[PDB]
């Protein structure tokens, strides 16, 4: 039995035509204390892989040493760890899947919700979630938190279904991820200006992106609104 | 729900799904979530049913008598200060709640109204179960200085986020224009995005089907 | 300790080609104990039925109010009450109790005499009205009755067919409700005529 | 203080017939008012014409299912690749269920096959183990609306013969592959119309002798 | 308070209704009447919670009494029984409900038909064959499904009611002490003094 | 929340963020917290958005109808039946508010009313969540007798860390500033006041 | 659920009904209750469907064993015993189970065994469980004696079941039917109550209550 | 714990742990049993070197397991009391599960049982 | 499990157990014996919750049984008391205690004596002339002061028995289903066939 102390809010992720794209912003809160602002919540794994990580700082970085060992444990005795017998996100995912699982099994969980993007050794995209209780699903576009309510449904109409993936170019699902990312500093409390963003693709491979800031936001109008009803001045 | 409300140049435009829910059962695929309170102002709900039908009559019965007293046409602000000070004095029971828009001899408004008495300005403004989808479309594709038919766009498509992303809300788009100047147009199921498609098997029974144990003629008359 | 499935009991509604049905089922129990079968939960003033589930003390309670009121409305109107009316004093009826309400689930069903238009309508307990160009449910089966209706239903039904159809939604909703059954009773509604038929089911 | 069980919403069909038998289940999975994936199987060929499917708590229902499966693979390496019959695989199950009974995996468990002298099978278990073979079950969010249907449909309840005074009951028959197949679209279509949880696809799973065919089936996705 | 017994036949009501009034490990009485008569022609036994039982059925006695006296006429147990169960379903919306379920058994004598209702504490009233309140029903329903038929004589009735006893004395986990047997019919109410 | 109002040479200026939260959600990131409920007697709103709109309209009603027997009330007088309100009925409210008014005798004055329906005259006032990240900075730099300039700069850079730290807080600084030339109102945007 | 057994005359008849809910929800109408064994021992179900389908299979198991280790079937006391003895490990674990254990043995004769969950344990000649026990009870001591045949004792089993079935919201779909003799169990099929009450109610002319 | 292999196999195929455990059987006083056509008789000698003896409080030869069974034996005294202790428990722990004593089969494939795994268990003669 | 009882006499103890078994609104057995003979002149009824009472009863009587084989001796009711509230002491302090109360009538061959033991479930021994477990004592122990006498016969304990019991049937509120008696004393145990 937990509960969660520094926090991390939404990650948002969605697939396009020769990869995959997931962000993060760079926050660690303390209840209503927006108190850390240099979090990096997206942590690669090799050159194929990023892990997103939502919920509690503690046990995010908890998971970051685990995922650091396997990379380690992985390059024992094998000779074809830096190409056949490489991490693929897909044994990340499983591996992770059955820790947070087994702890959950325990009742002592990792108060997390994760999502693990990547492109596989045959150029398939890899997009799958996990949380706390074990529960896995994946989806063209994937989100935690706030993220899962505002983000997916303007990450959805890009690409509504699998035939929408290989129709969407980075450019626009890189478009689309960063306007998500706008949508929620303007509404969750919980959020940063500051945020993260990785592309893993399936021929320029892995681009990590660093402070960036949420830009070309709507706030004029504020100026005409004026009491909460009948006031004029 | 998903209710939605948006300002344009010449008035102001409010829209709805048409989901009722008992629980996780559809109960009504096709509700009427758009009120008239007086003709030229009008009211989407959400929370409680009965609430929002109950408090939206009494308000526009009030602002009725109140028109014919006064002999004008009724404001905004009349509607919106009567709701919000009937919901205030139940402390939140009553659990209405409404986006208020309409058109005056002032101008066009756009309100809120929360189910403990708190309301909000605003150009563009979402309530209920899908607001969050809402919001999303609202917040992403909002521009001020909006024309009548790009202010419609704007809140259906708002309405589709919330039909297809939240589970509470689903089936049609009602939708009510309000222009200065003119009659309002209550557009009821302006778009319908979810026919229910043509059923594999037609199961009309044979006729004796039923075992029956009695029949009886009843007497309607006097 | 629930109001609503202590008794038990179920009530459905269906629209046809120029005709509407009711029907429900007759039993009357105290949680686990079977109590009666003999109790009727459609009720009818003028040509203007009336079927409540839900809590039995309620039920009797407002079959009783709504006959005052619907013969006080008949002395000074003049004439009988029709079914969109009696809807609109249904729910005003009921959001009078808002803060302390009756535990029921009513089913308004009729032809309107002037227009000859078949109507239905449903409500919660507090009074809000669910209209219905289809059927409404309504009892501790409406799960099942709603999976039946979806189903079973098509439009434009002669009453003989729509009779079928409506007792079959009714019988295997009830087989699947424990608190349900023990007998039924279905009425056929046209413009000037009325059927009232008992059906046969398993009475356990 | 933390909960260790959710509800991943979703609903599952299983229909046996003479030489086959299908276990249907719909592709939406689901967290309170949210959808997770529109497309998120839940019915898997576990090998030996053995379909299964565990609906509830997703996280409970893939690791039973893999546990299954793992069950599967053992019995052959402990047997000399004997065939698991669908019986024996029942009850296997039901100790896997009930190794947990003071922990449970919280869904309700089906599979589907064909039983030793070639008939279509179809199991259902509760939570903690308990199991019957049946002709029709219907699982999870949307069971109580579906399943009443199908007593009706599949097993023909209520339905007496035309004329015979409610004496002589309709006669039981098995179902082709076809009006099985309809059903299965007709209890979905159903089930998407008036529960919230149920929607966005339909897969159906078809086994025959020859080995395990897959079907799908858009639904409606709001 | 706990055993009430109902049972409509051909030409009467018989209603039986157990002795004993018990407070916690102690049985206070064994020869207590749950019962009291509204008016000649109708009856009413009783039970629930201490004090409300008999509060209410005297209550009931009065207003019917005073009825009888204003119009020089003596009501329906059909008319009885609704006002009964009115006055119940105010009750059950007050700040402190009456928790008495009671049986009314009387003989109609416009109809010239027995009539047996059943009223439990929420107001809620079926007329029928045969009744019980409480775990009563549990025993006596199924056995009076099984034994009853509908044009016993009065006799045949105190038999089967003798059958349910009997049941009610072998599988009750409580001592009740028997029952007073009391029967209403054309010629009024009258008491089995032998059961 | 993150409220404040500042007395100065000319009078008195009131400060404000625009966030309204339901939870972790921003039901409002516009919202207006300064409020008049006098020609010039404004008020900060913080606590429930509904106890503090049904208080202010209430405080506005008194005073319009003091002004029509009595002429122009005091903001002391203001300050009191805000006070009333909220310690009559301290049981069934959630309300933090500041009162800030100019006199031309008086000039400008700020009374705070905590939780509790006490008053407090001060030089200055901060309330809401996002004030307890800022007691230290707002102790440090406020100065009697500032310009308008001044306290402009004051109250922007004390509800920018109050925005920065508090999750609570957010959206744009809206100003009012009050004196004997009449009534001003300032607003200030994100990109301005986060790089301070 | 409503099971019973009794014991008479000519062995013991076992009645059962077969339906299983969860809440209110019927989830089935078709449920084996009675456990088979061996050719001289049944066990019925009540209460928890999986603690009872799990334990009394379970239970058969453990026979097997005795008979191979002694060479010898099973005595219904042993047998009873160490179900008994099992359900008394897991006392307040939260296991649910009314269970008779009834059979045929030379030493014994016919003999019922009733043993629950809260490990009480009891010999008798006539039980009822479950949650329409009391209306089985009303029909079944009002019509019992050692002196029933066969063809009448088979019947008031049934009609028993019948009872409870109608009254009690929680019991019926059908009566499976059994009796035990020096010989073994004999199985006399599933009757469904569908047909079974009206055809009741038409020929012994019972069940006034319901309308005809 | 003390794990030793003690009983174990020889070139030939013998145990003589087993074997030697026999030797120490045939030193023991002799103990003799026939069965009648109603009865069992349980006859044992006594060594005479031992006088001075009290054969009130003296350990008897012949011991009762149960009510209905008897176990006499050669060998070392001090072993036997030990399988004698077993088999009473049994023969009561027999009663309380099965609801009847022991038949005398029955007990005598429980004492051999124990006997035998005694010749291979570790650390144990 | 409801009623125990026990009375000391000049030459024997008589244990009387109530024979009804109730679990919910229902009597399943109204047959059955609370008691258990431990060796041939020390017989110990029990009271309690629902399977620890038989479980309890049978694992004391098997080691007493196993005490009476391995010494070929009989243990004193005094030493079979003490075994028995050791083991009831331990169990009071365990994950799950036994919720057992019981009485232990003896004949002490050595003193030539009977003895009455009552020992409740947290392990409180006391001997007595007379005791009860449960709401009997309630009733029992101010009849027993008054009417019980130290040299009373075997045939003057048991008409002093039937006066307990008449008055147990007459004002407690469960039906009990009368009583087995059992004697203890020189010559054994015996039950009493008519009572
Ligand atoms: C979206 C769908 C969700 O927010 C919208 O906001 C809509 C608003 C439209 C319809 C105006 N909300 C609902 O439809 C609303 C959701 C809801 C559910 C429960 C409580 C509050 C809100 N649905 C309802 O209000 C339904 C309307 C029925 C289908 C006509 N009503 C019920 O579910 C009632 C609840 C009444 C209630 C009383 C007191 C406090 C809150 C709600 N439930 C029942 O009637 C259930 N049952 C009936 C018989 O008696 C036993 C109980
Ligand atoms: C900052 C935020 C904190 O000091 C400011 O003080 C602002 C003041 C401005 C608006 C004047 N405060 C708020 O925005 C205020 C925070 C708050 C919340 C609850 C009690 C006191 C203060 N927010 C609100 O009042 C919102 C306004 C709505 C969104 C328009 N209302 C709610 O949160 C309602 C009110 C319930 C309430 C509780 C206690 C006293 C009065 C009212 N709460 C909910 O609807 C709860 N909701 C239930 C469903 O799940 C999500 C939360
Ligand atoms: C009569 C028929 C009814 O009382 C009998 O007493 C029968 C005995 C027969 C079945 C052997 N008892 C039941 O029918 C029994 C009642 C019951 C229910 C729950 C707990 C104890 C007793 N029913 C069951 O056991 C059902 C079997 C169904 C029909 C498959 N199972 C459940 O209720 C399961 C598992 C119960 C459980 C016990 C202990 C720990 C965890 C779970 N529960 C669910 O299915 C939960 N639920 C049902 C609806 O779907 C959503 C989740
Ligand atoms: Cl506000
Ligand atoms: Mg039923
Ligand atoms: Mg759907
Ligand atoms: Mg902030
Ligand atoms: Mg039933």
């Amino acid at each position: 039995t937990q509960q969660p102390i520094v926090t991390g809010t939404s990650v948002i992720s969605m697939k396009y035509d020769n990869g995959v794209i997931i962000a993060a912003d760079n926050l660690g809160s303390y209840g209503s204390l927006l108190r850390f602002n240099g979090v990096e919540r997206l942590i690669p794994v090799g050159d194929n892989t990023v892990v997103g990580i939502s919920g509690d700082i503690s046990d995010m970085q908890h998971i970051e040493r685990l995922l650091k060992d396997l990379v380690t444990e992985n390059a024992y005795d094998n000779p074809l760890a830096d190409a056949e017998e490489a991490l693929e996100p897909s044994y990340i995912f499983e591996y992770l899947a059955t820790v947070m699982y087994q702890r959950r099994s325990k009742m002592n969980p990792l108060w997390n919700a994760i999502i693990v993007a990547g492109v596989q050794s045959n150029g398939d995209q890899f997009l799958r979630y996990v949380n706390l209780l074990g529960v896995t699903y994946s989806s063209p576009t994937l989100a935690t938190g706030f993220g899962a309510h505002m983000a997916n449904p303007l990450l959805r109409k890009v690409v509504d279904r699998e035939s929408d993936i290989p129709k969407t170019t980075v450019q626009v699902a890189e478009e689309a991820i960063v306007n998500a990312m706008r949508v929620l500093y303007y509404r969750d409390a919980r959020s940063s200006r500051n945020f993260s963003l990785a592309i893993i693709d399936k021929n320029t491979g892995l681009t990590f992106k660093k402070n960036l800031q949420v830009e070309n936001m709507k706030w004029d109008f504020a100026k005409d609104i004026k009491g909460y009803g009948t006031q004029k001045i | 729900t998903t209710i939605v409300g948006v300002k344009f140049n010449n008035g102001v435009v409010i829209a709805a799904d048409t989901r009722s829910t008992q629980g996780p059962i559809v109960a009504d695929k096709n509700c009427a979530k758009l009120h008239r309170i007086s003709p030229k102002i009008w009211c989407a709900g959400a929370g409680t049913a009965a609430d929002t039908e109950a408090v939206t009559q009494l308000i526009g019965s009030n602002i009725e008598l109140h028109s014919l007293y006064t002999s004008r046409e009724p404001r905004v602000v009349s509607a919106l200060q009567m709701l919000k000070q009937h919901l205030f004095k139940y402390q939140g029971h009553i659990g209405a709640y409404l986006i208020v828009a309409g058109v005056d001899p002032t101008g066009s408004h756009l309100f809120s109204i929360h189910a403990h008495g708190s309301t909000d300005v605003g150009y563009y403004l979402s309530l209920g179960s899908g607001s969050l989808a809402a919001m999303a479309v609202l917040e992403s594709h909002w521009k001020q200085d909006l024309t009548k038919e790009e202010a419609i766009k704007l809140a259906s498509d708002a309405i589709q986020a919330g039909i297809w992303n939240d589970l509470g809300s689903g089936s049609n788009v009602d939708v009510c224009v309000m222009e200065i100047g003119k009659d309002a147009e209550y557009l009821r199921n302006y778009l319908t995005p979810n026919v229910r498609e043509e059923k594999q098997k037609s199961y009309k029974f044979p006729r004796g089907t039923t075992a029956v144990l009695k029949e009886s003629i009843v007497n309607i008359c006097d | 300790s629930d109001p609503s499935s202590i008794n038990g009991g179920i009530v459905v509604a269906m629209t046809g080609k120029d005709c509407v049905a009711i029907a429900c089922d007759l039993r009357l129990g105290s949680q686990s104990l079977g109590v009666s079968n003999k109790f009727e939960k459609i009720f009818h003033y003028g040509h203007v039925f009336l079927g409540i589930t839900g809590l039995a003390t309620d039920v009797t309670t407002l079959n009783e109010m709504f006959r005052y009121k619907t013969n006080l409305y008949k002395l000074k109107e003049e004439r009988a009450i029709e079914p969109e009316t009696f809807t609109q004093l249904v729910s005003s009826s009921l959001y009078e109790r808002r803060f302390g309400p009756y535990f029921v689930g009513p089913v308004v069903a009729g032809i309107n005499s002037k227009s000859g238009k078949p109507f239905i309508a449903g409500f919660d307990l507090i009074g809000c009205i669910d209209e219905a160009k289809d059927f409404i449910v309504s009892g501790t089966a409406s799960d099942q009755l709603f999976g039946m209706c979806e189903s079973l239903y098509e439009p434009n039904l002669e009453p003989e067919d729509l009779f079928e159809t409506i007792s079959q939604a009714l019988l295997n909703a009830a087989d699947r409700d424990a608190l349900s059954g023990w007998g039924a009773v279905v009425y056929i509604i046209k413009k000037d005529e009325v059927v009232k038929r008992y059906l046969k089911m398993r009475q356990d | 203080q933390f909960n260790p069980y959710g509800d991943n919403g979703g609903t599952i069909l299983g229909i046996a017939g003479e030489d086959f038998a299908v276990l249907a289940g719909d592709t939406r999975n689901i967290t309170d008012y949210s959808i997770n994936s529109r497309y998120e199987p839940k019915v898997f060929d576990c090998g030996d014409n053995i379909v299964m499917s565990a609906n509830g708590f997703a996280a409970d229902g893939d690791a039973l299912v893999k546990r299954f499966k793992n069950s599967v693979k053992w019995y052959h390496f402990d047997h000399n690749d004997k065939k698991l019959s669908i019986n024996s695989a029942a009850r296997n199950i039901q100790h896997l269920l009930y190794g947990k009974r003071f922990f449970p995996y919280y869904v309700h468990t089906i599979i589907a096959g064909l039983d030793e002298d070639g008939k279509g099978a179809v199991y259902s278990f509760d939570p903690v183990g308990s199991y019957e073979r049946e002709q029709c079950r219907a699982g999870g969010a949307a069971a109580s609306l579906i399943m009443p249907f199908l007593d009706n449909q599949v097993n023909f309840k209520n339905q007496y013969e035309p004329g015979t005074n409610g004496k002589v009951k309709k006669p039981l028959k098995y179902l082709s592959v076809e009006e099985v197949i309809k059903l299965v679209r007709d209890s979905f279509t159903s089930a998407t119309e008036r529960h919230i949880q149920v929607g966005d696809g339909l897969e159906i799973l078809i086994v025959t002798k020859d080995g395990v065919r897959k079907e799908f089936y858009e639904l409606k996705r709001d | 308070m706990d055993i009430i017994l109902g049972i409509r036949v051909q030409d009467s009501v018989i209603l039986a209704s157990s002795k004993a009034v018990t407070r916690g490990i102690s049985v206070l009485k064994d020869s207590d009447d749950k019962t009291r008569q509204l008016s000649p022609h109708t009856l009413m036994s009783f039970a629930g919670e201490a004090g409300d039982t008999v509060q209410f059925a005297e209550y009931i006695q009065a207003n019917i009494q005073l009825y009888s006296i204003r119009e020089d006429y003596e009501l329906s147990p059909q008319a009885v029984s609704s006002f009964v169960r009115q006055e119940l379903a105010k009750s059950i919306r007050s700040r402190r409900p009456y928790q008495v379920n009671v049986l009314i058994g009387g003989y109609d004598k416009k109809k010239n038909k027995p009539e047996l209702y059943q009223i439990d504490y929420l107001g809620t009233k079926v007329e029928l064959p045969y009744g019980a309140h409480g775990y009563s029903g549990f025993y006596t329903f199924s056995l009076l499904d099984h034994h009853y038929r509908p044009d016993m004589t009065t006799e045949e009735g105190l038999d089967l009611l003798k059958l349910c006893v009997q049941e009610l004395e072998k599988r009750m986990p409580m001592d009740f002490k028997g029952v007073i047997v009391k029967i209403v019919d054309k010629d009024g109410i009258r008491q089995v003094d032998d059961f | 929340t993150s409220i404040m109002a500042v007395t100065f040479k000319d009078g008195v200026i009131l400060g404000a963020d625009s966030r309204t939260t339901t939870g972790a959600y921003i039901a409002n990131r516009v919202t207006d917290k300064l409020t008049r409920v006098h020609d010039k007697i404004w008020c900060c709103r913080s606590g429930s958005a509904a106890d503090t709109q049904a208080i202010a309209d209430i405080v506005q009603y008194h005073l319009e109808l003091y002004t029509s027997q009595y002429g122009t009330p005091s903001t002391e007088t203001a300050a009191s039946v805000f006070k009333e309100l909220c310690y009559e009925n301290k049981d069934n409210l959630t309300a933090g508010i500041i009162v800030a008014g100019y006199d031309d005798k008086n000039k400008g004055e700020v009374y705070t009313i905590p939780l509790g329906g006490s008053v407090h005259k001060l030089p200055y006032a901060i309330a809401g969540s996002g004030s307890t990240f800022i007691y230290g900075y707002c102790d440090k730099n406020f100065r009697e007798n500032m310009s308008k300039e001044e306290t402009v700069d004051f109250i922007k850079h004390s509800l920018s860390q109050a925005i920065k730290w508090d999750g609570s807080s957010g959206g744009v600084i809206r100003m009012v500033v009050l004196t004997a030339a009449g009534v001003e109102r300032l607003i200030f945007y994100p990109d301005e006041y986060e790089q301070l | 659920t409503t099971t019973l057994a009794f014991r008479f005359q000519g062995g013991i008849i076992v009645a059962v009904n077969s339906r299983a809910t969860a809440g209110n929800w019927v989830a089935s109408q078709t449920v084996k209750k009675v456990i088979e064994i061996n050719p001289f021992l049944l066990g019925t179900m009540a209460g928890g469907a999986a603690d009872c389908q799990f334990w009394e299979t379970w239970l058969g198991s453990q026979c097997r064993l005795h008979e191979l280790r002694e060479k010898e079937r099973i005595s219904v006391a042993a047998a009873s015993k160490i179900l008994s003895n099992l359900v008394y490990q897991y006392k307040g674990a939260g296991l649910s189970m009314g269970t008779m254990i009834c059979g045929y043995t030379r030493k014994e004769g016919p003999t019922i065994y009733y043993v629950d969950s809260d490990g009480t344990r009891l010999k008798g000649d006539i039980f009822c469980v479950g949650s329409g026990q009391t209306f089985a009870y009303g029909v079944l001591d009002s019509n019992y004696k050692w002196d029933l045949s066969v063809e009448d004792a088979l019947y008031l089993g049934k009609r028993s079941i019948l009872a409870a079935a109608h009254r009690d919201a929680y019991s019926g779909g059908s009566v499976n039917l059994y009796h035990v003799t020096e010989d073994g169990w004999i199985y006399h099929g599933n009757h469904d109550v569908g047909e079974l009450f009206w055809k009741v109610k038409e020929e012994e002319g019972s069940f006034n209550n319901v309308i005809g | 714990g003390y794990d030793r292999a003690l009983s174990i196999f020889s070139p030939d195929g013998h145990i003589f742990q087993v074997e030697y455990a026999l030797e120490a059987v045939k030193r023991g006083t002799c103990a003799v049993g026939v069965k009648g056509k109603n009865c069992v008789v349980l006859g044992c000698e006594r060594r005479s070197t031992l006088k001075l003896q009290d054969t009130r409080i003296t350990p008897s030869k012949v011991s009762k397991i149960d009510s209905h069974v008897v176990l006499s034996f050669s060998g070392l005294n001090a072993d036997s009391r030990i399988l004698i202790e077993k088999a009473r428990v049994e023969a009561q722990s027999h009663r309380l599960t099965l609801e009847d004593p022991v038949t005398v089969e029955y007990l005598t494939r429980y004492v051999a049982g124990v006997q035998q795994r005694y010749t291979q268990s570790g650390g144990v003669r």
